[PDB]
């Protein structure tokens, strides 16, 4: 989510999808399964009206997209296993399919044809997030056990 | 033993008194913060300076 | 209280609530939103360098 | 029709005439076996040899000079014998019939679904040099609980 | 009995224990016994003590 | 644990409980439906669909383990199932109401005599002498999640639910002859049922 | 209102109309160019509340794990009704206790 440097920027959410690599805006996981166009992006994510403020948050992560800006693209920027491979886009794109079957949310279905079903956890995740930042509600409790 | 435990019959009635008439000190203070007259102050917050 | 309230941060804290953007063309604009716009043009109706 | 006190544990009692104690340890483990195993070897049963269901056999010992006598612990145990069972997978290369080849032995749990008691009435729990009151739970790998 | 400074915390819920309401800023309830290791101690109390 | 499977057949079948699509502006909200946070479907009225539920593990008709959340801050309806739950056999009181004017205690003690019938075997079959083994086939004890306590009101003591239900009517209290013993909570803040 | 916009649904970029001298957004997307609705375009807001009717305990009566009242259940009609508080992480959110009735659900306040 980061916060902090007033100078850089506005406050921007990423993700980081395990098991590699490094941090990747929200949009372009979105705009790699079934979703480029933005507006309906949101719609997963909160529901207007709305209140901007919970979406606003969005400006900031949004404009980390402001390059994707397709479905080539985002597949493109996940070539970083690794042990030094690839060679280079054709390939790239069958990883970042065969993740998006397997590690992104490995549960739910790990057929092929449900990409779609995946498409709204993340909204569904990140709803909780603004609930926090914005204070409206309050940090899930590690405690249990329960 | 326990006798040296077990207070006075009467005087006991007197103790079971002083704690259920500290009820009443929290009634009047559950639903008198309930219409904003408490208040708080000082080191805050008013939550806790009724907790307090 | 003189130095109670005379050695404290202070700055922005009394804004809290806060800051807005509106654009408004002519020197002359507004809208609102509430009341206020006429105290804006008996600020410039003394014209006392308005084109400066 | 009220209800009174000295009647919860007249129900609660119940409880512990069937559940037992450790009732569970014992039952995540009578659960295994057959169990949900038998799949999890289909998940990975491919090789450029196929894994079939798995017969369910019960613990017993294989010795030189000697012969294929079931275990009967806890005569056992001493022996430092270790209280398992061998699997046995039907392993598909083609001849119609497959293979029933064995594969490696698994510790099994003392009074379980598949143990070498579980239904034993105490007078005869005895015989065998055991204890009514223990409750399994545990496996007696290498001698040792 | 306490612990960290404050009452009996909540959670889960808005609640101390499941056998009270929501929102139970009250002794008889958020750890407090009235009775003492003579009684002496009840099950919606006994609890909160031991963890206390 | 239990299979994951036929608990989805009590659900996208009944009811009706929508999955697919279903989101732009109308539904939400209407509410949603995780299930071992595998959140496959919408539904609207969670009314009949909870109660209806309930009654499924009152009868066994399935897995007894299987908890049920309602919450109704955060909307959702999460149902898990999978093994490492913990539970906690308690008595339930089902107020609908309808039978024995509004209340209340769920057992009688016509049960109970019953129960002892068995204690004093064997001597029978299966059959099988209802030992606690059925005494959640007949909906009498629901075993609770730790998850599940959150959207549930346990009592202490049927003196309690007792005190409760003469109120809802004006009852006296009857303090004044107690002797020496472990002065409860009196009388029972609000909590009507 | 800052919105997205027909043709191919997307974020709406601030734009004035100099020569003109009026409101007027568009998008980095396309073309599109729609007037404003208002002078306001951002706000700041360092936090005073973000409930107002967070409604709407439309599912208070089937909470049993609730407290009630008892009788006095401004408008609608009837007695018994459920209440509860807010208190989020920090405040002093006071305590701006409501209630909901059982055969309605009227956010009936009170001082």
């Amino acid at each position: 989510l980061m916060a902090r440097n007033t100078e850089n920027s506005g406050q921007t959410i990423r993700a980081t999808l395990p098991y590699i690599r490094s941090d990747i805006p929200i949009v372009i996981v979105f705009r790699a399964l079934g979703v480029v166009p933005d507006r309906d992006i949101l719609e997963h994510i909160c529901y207007d009206p709305n209140d901007f403020q919970m979406l606003e948050m969005m400006k900031p992560c949004i404009e980390e997209a402001f390059v994707i800006q397709d479905k080539d693209i985002a597949l493109d920027y996940i070539g970083k296993r690794g042990s030094t491979t690839g060679v280079t886009r054709e390939k790239r794109l069958r990883y970042a399919h065969d993740i998006l079957q397997k590690e992104l949310l490995p549960h739910i279905t790990t057929m092929e044809g449900f990409e779609t079903r995946k498409a709204f956890f993340l909204g569904y995740m990140i709803h909780r997030m603004l609930l926090c930042a914005l204070e409206r509600r309050e940090p899930d409790d590690r405690d249990h056990f329960g | 033993g326990i006798g040296d435990t077990i207070a006075d019959a009467d005087t006991m009635k007197e103790v079971t008194r002083t704690v259920k008439e500290a009820r009443r000190q929290v009634a009047e203070c559950i639903q008198d913060a309930q219409h904003n007259r408490l208040k708080p102050e000082p080191g805050m917050t008013l939550r806790e300076s009724f907790e307090a | 209280k003189n130095v109670q309230t005379q050695i404290e941060h202070t700055t922005l804290s009394t804004v809290t609530s806060a800051t807005e953007i509106h654009y408004d063309p002519d020197p002359q604009d507004t809208v609102i939103e509430e009341d206020k716009d006429f105290v804006e043009a008996f600020f410039a109706i003394p014209d006392e360098e308005v084109e400066e | 029709e009220t209800l009174t006190q000295e009647d919860c544990w007249t129900v609660i009692s119940s409880f512990f005439e069937e559940t037992s104690l450790a009732r569970q340890q014992l039952f995540s483990f009578d659960e295994f076996v057959q169990n949900t195993m038998q799949e999890i070897v289909d998940d990975d049963s491919t090789l450029t040899i196929n894994f079939g269901q798995i017969y369910l056999s019960r613990p017993t010992m294989t010795e030189a000079d000697g012969s294929t006598t079931t275990m009967f612990p806890q005569e056992a145990r001493l022996r430092n014998l270790t209280y398992s069972s061998p699997l046995y997978v039907d392993m598909r290369k083609e001849d119609e019939e497959p293979s029933k080849v064995f594969i490696g032995k698994i510790p099994i749990m003392l009074r379980s679904t598949f143990c070498i008691l579980n239904g034993v009435s105490d007078s005869e729990l005895y015989d065998l040099n055991e204890c009514p009151y223990d409750q399994g739970g545990y496996f007696i790998i290498n001698g040792s609980e | 009995q306490i612990v960290e400074g404050k009452r009996i915390p909540f959670g889960f819920k808005y609640r101390t224990l499941p056998h009270f309401p929501k929102d139970d800023d009250s002794p008889e309830s958020r750890g407090f016994i009235e009775n003492s290791y003579l009684r002496g101690l009840t099950p919606q109390e006994f609890f909160f003590h031991a963890m206390a | 644990g239990s299979p994951s499977a036929p608990i989805i057949e009590f659900l996208e079948e009944w009811g009706l409980e929508t999955l697919e699509d279903y989101n732009p502006s109308a539904s939400p909200n209407a509410t949603k439906v995780f299930v071992n946070g595998v959140w496959l479907g919408v539904h609207r009225d969670p009314a009949h669909l909870t109660e209806t539920l309930r009654s499924l593990r009152r009868r066994l008709d399935i897995s007894a383990e299987v908890s049920i959340v309602r919450d109704i801050r955060e909307k959702e309806l999460r149902l898990f199932t999978d093994a490492g739950r913990i539970c906690r056999p308690l008595f339930i009181v089902d107020n609908n109401p309808n039978s024995e004017r509004r209340g209340e205690l769920c057992i009688r003690k016509e049960h109970i005599q019953q129960l002892i019938e068995d204690k004093d075997r064997y001597d029978i079959d299966p059959e099988q002498r209802f030992g606690w083994t059925a005494l959640v086939s007949s909906g009498l004890i629901e075993y609770l999640d730790a998850e599940e306590e959150e959207t549930v009101m346990i009592a202490m003591s049927p003196e309690d639910l007792e005190a409760s239900r003469q109120m809802q009517a004006g009852y006296e209290v009857k303090e004044e002859l107690d002797p020496a013993q472990r002065v409860k909570p009196a009388p029972n803040p609000h909590v009507h049922a | 209102n800052f919105q997205y916009c027909i043709e191919c649904n997307n974020m709406l970029y601030p734009r004035e109309d100099k020569v003109d001298r009026v409101l007027r957004l568009a998008c980095r997307n396309c073309d599109y160019s729609e007037i404003a609705a208002t002078s306001k375009v951002y706000r700041h807001e360092l936090q005073s509340s973000n409930v107002e009717n967070t409604t709407v305990s439309h599912d208070a009566s089937t909470d049993p794990t609730l407290p009630r009242s008892d009788k006095e259940c401004p408008r609608c009609h009837q007695h018994e009704a459920v209440f509860y508080q807010t208190h989020s992480r920090r405040g002093d959110t006071m305590m701006t206790l409501i209630y909901v009735c059982v055969h309605c659900g009227f956010a009936f306040e009170e001082q």
